[PDB]
């Protein structure tokens, strides 16, 4: 039967600047006279619906289209992707990264409490000695590994 | 919606460069698709290039990188400028109104694109003289042989454009020397062999001849 | 692939009655997407019918097309004889808008003989030194005529040329042109000209003639 | 060993240019030399360029800067393109195949590189009866006048090439006006006068010129 419901534009004066947009459908005239706003010769509609049927051969068909257009400029970056979460270990004196914290060191289970929106804690002399798990929302002290 | 006069085309040596005008009336030149068309004297039709009223302009793969076509909607004159000029390319052309699914539907004139090939020469005219072995009865047929000249559009009438009853010109032919040959006959009831004027009016277009010749009977 | 051909190629009928015709493309098209057209001979060629469903305005309705796909088709409810021509149709469903080659539509008027008509060259022509010798057909039915030259009886091959009128708009005849051509020295070296023609009209040949240097 | 045709040179105006063409025959055209040579009317032999088997190229002192060699191996053909072209390189040229040395062996045809000057015009013709004041005792001559021409190659023949006896064409003459002239001329017996036919074929092969004149004796 078809589906002739997705339609297209098919007169304009001009062309367009990127992702410009008309919904505004009128009359197209090319007669150089009024025409009442009212169809006739040389004044058209200016969409095309398409003609679409099962048995249309390839190319005739209708292909979902989906585009992405992104945002950098300057300002604060809005979306992030994703991110890999390997595993915590325990007493074995290890490279660690907790989400931008860099060190090295053996972790240990805490029995300290922060507060609720602090991520790790420092010493007097202003070194990290805790953090906190992302994921899992616990605190653990960082000790250095052995030198001597 | 009266438009679409063609003008421009006709002798022309190769490797030259021709811009042709197509200009139109009573229509927004500009607000539209316009196209170009071609038709081989013995072939079909051939679609050639088209513009659109936004101004984006395709060609055919053949004519691809030869020629340009523009327009001045200021003066509704479509140009056709075709360069690098080859001799197969010698078809008439039609500029046509062009309209949504790409149908031409109104249509020029037509003008003739003929590549260089014997140079311009005129024609030479003789009176085929009416005779008792063109005469049968009631009626007898005089003409007016119009031979040897390349630039194809020419012309013969009779009487300054007066007789219209058996006026026939028969096609061109094109001979082997390259120059093309034609007669135009008349039949006029036998009693006025001579009685009134039979005077065949040639006229040569492309160049400028314009020559009246007389056809009596044999002496 | 996307190539138009048509079916016959050409038609001779008799006015008044129910004309069709098909164009047959080299593939499937998608849906209804061309057209036809028809060419008057020394004239533009004009619109027929877009999407091979509707015509537009200038047009009356004694024509439909038809079809679907490859096949796509053409009637005439009733053959008016005003309408002969040659008649084209247009796709415009592929990535280029291809043609076809045409059809013509003509009648067969009722057996015409041809008047036939002998020229003997005119005597500046012969100044000039060549000799244009020229037979004319006149009105006739069947185009299929010979002419055959025949120089004091010998059968002349390879110095003639030929051509043909469009069938009359009025009583639907041909006329047929053949100019023999010979050197001034050549011409002078022989004496009857004659030219027979062929025809399904007549029953014999008809011969005219002339001897070269009789008043 | 039948081999180098030569063709393309004639009448060109001034400031244009000319790719010329000597094709040849029955011989490996890459795994050789070869060489073109001038030759003016009045002049001799002058040397104008070569090309190697390797494929390096030399030419002339004054034409350097102007001329261009090249060959199509796949189709045996020697190009000489020659560009801006002066009024006095208007010599009759030769290709001409070589051998180690630069000894030129084996050689083509000719074909004429003529300058613009008049342009290219065709022949009248008139025909020299044989008379009384030429005629004596038992032969008379007569003859065709072929005048004011400009492109060089053009030839009359008698009775399409039959009567070799006495027939003799002239030099042509180059006059003040810068167009050319000739006169052939034959004797034919005295009682032979008008009895037999005697008409000199003109062909002008720059133009597409043919006349056939008969001469007859003087009213
Ligand atoms: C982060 O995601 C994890 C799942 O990957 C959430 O975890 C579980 O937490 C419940 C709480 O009772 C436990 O019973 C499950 O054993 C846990 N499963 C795993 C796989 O760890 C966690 O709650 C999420 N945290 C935040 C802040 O979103």
């Amino acid at each position: 039967g078809g589906n002739y419901n997705y339609l297209y534009r098919l007169f304009r004066k001009s062309n367009l600047k990127p992702f410009e947009r008309d919904i505004s459908t009128e009359i197209y005239q090319a007669g150089s006279t009024p025409c009442n706003g009212v169809e006739g010769f040389n004044c058209y509609f200016p969409l095309q619906s398409y003609g679409f049927q099962p048995t249309n051969g390839v190319g005739y068909q209708p292909y979902r289209v989906v585009v992405l257009s992104f945002e950098l400029l300057h300002a604060p970056a809005t979306v992030c992707g994703p991110k890999k979460s390997t595993n915590l270990v325990k007493n074995k004196c290890v490279n660690f990264n907790f989400n931008g914290l860099t060190g090295t060191g053996v972790l240990t289970e805490s029995n300290k409490k922060f507060l609720p929106f602090q991520q790790f804690g420092r010493d007097i002399a202003d070194t990290t000695d805790a953090v906190r798990d992302p994921q899992t929302l616990e605190i653990l002290d960082i000790t250095p590994c052995s030198f001597g | 919606e009266v438009q679409l006069v063609e003008s421009g085309g006709g002798l022309i040596q190769p490797g030259g460069s021709l811009r042709l005008s197509c200009a139109a009336s009573g229509f927004t030149v500009s607000s539209n698709y316009m196209s170009w068309v071609r038709q081989a004297p013995g072939k079909g039709l051939e679609w050639v290039s088209v513009i659109y009223s936004g101004g984006s302009t395709y060609y055919a793969d053949s004519v691809k990188g030869r020629f340009t076509i523009s327009r001045d909607n200021s003066k509704n004159t479509l140009y056709l400028q075709m360069n690098s000029l080859r001799a197969e390319d010698t078809a008439v052309y039609y500029c046509a109104r062009d309209y949504g699914d790409f149908y031409f539907d109104y249509w020029g004139q037509g003008t003739l694109v003929t590549v260089s090939s014997a140079s311009t020469k005129g024609p030479s005219v003789f009176p085929l003289a009416p005779s008792s072995k063109s005469t049968s009865g009631g009626t007898a047929a005089l003409g007016c042989l119009v031979k040897d000249y390349f630039p194809e559009p020419v012309t013969v009438s009779w009487n300054s454009g007066a007789l219209t009853s058996g006026v026939h010109t028969f096609p061109a032919v094109l001979q082997s020397s390259g120059l093309y040959s034609l007669s135009s006959v008349v039949t006029v009831p036998s009693s006025s062999l001579g009685t009134q004027t039979y005077i065949c009016n040639v006229n040569h277009k492309p160049s400028n001849t314009k020559v009246d010749k007389k056809v009596e009977p044999k002496s | 692939e996307i190539v138009l051909t048509q079916s016959p190629g050409t038609l001779s009928l008799s006015p008044g009655e129910r004309a069709t015709l098909s164009c047959r493309a080299s593939q499937s098209v998608s849906s209804s997407y061309l057209a036809w057209y028809q060419q008057k001979p020394g004239q533009a060629p004009r619109l027929l019918i877009y999407g091979a469903s509707s015509r537009a305005t200038g047009i009356p309705d004694r024509f439909s097309g038809s079809g679907s796909g490859t096949d796509f088709t053409l009637t005439i409810s009733r053959l008016e004889p005003e309408d002969f021509a040659v008649y084209y149709c247009q796709q415009y469903g592929s990535s280029p808008r291809t043609f076809g080659q045409g059809t013509k539509l003509e009648i067969k008027r009722t057996v015409a003989a041809p008047s036939v008509f002998i020229f003997p060259p005119s005597d500046e022509q012969l100044k000039s030194g060549t000799a244009s010798v020229v037979c004319l057909l006149n009105n006739f039915y069947p185009r299929e005529a010979k002419v055959q030259w025949k120089v004091d009886n010998a059968l002349q091959s390879g110095n003639s040329q030929e051509s043909v009128t469009e069938q009359d708009s009025k009583d639907s005849t041909y006329s047929l042109s053949s100019t023999l051509t010979l050197s001034k020295a050549d011409y002078e070296k022989h004496k009857v000209y004659a030219c027979e023609v062929t025809h399904q009209g007549l029953s014999s040949p008809v011969t005219k003639s002339f001897n070269r240097g009789e008043c």
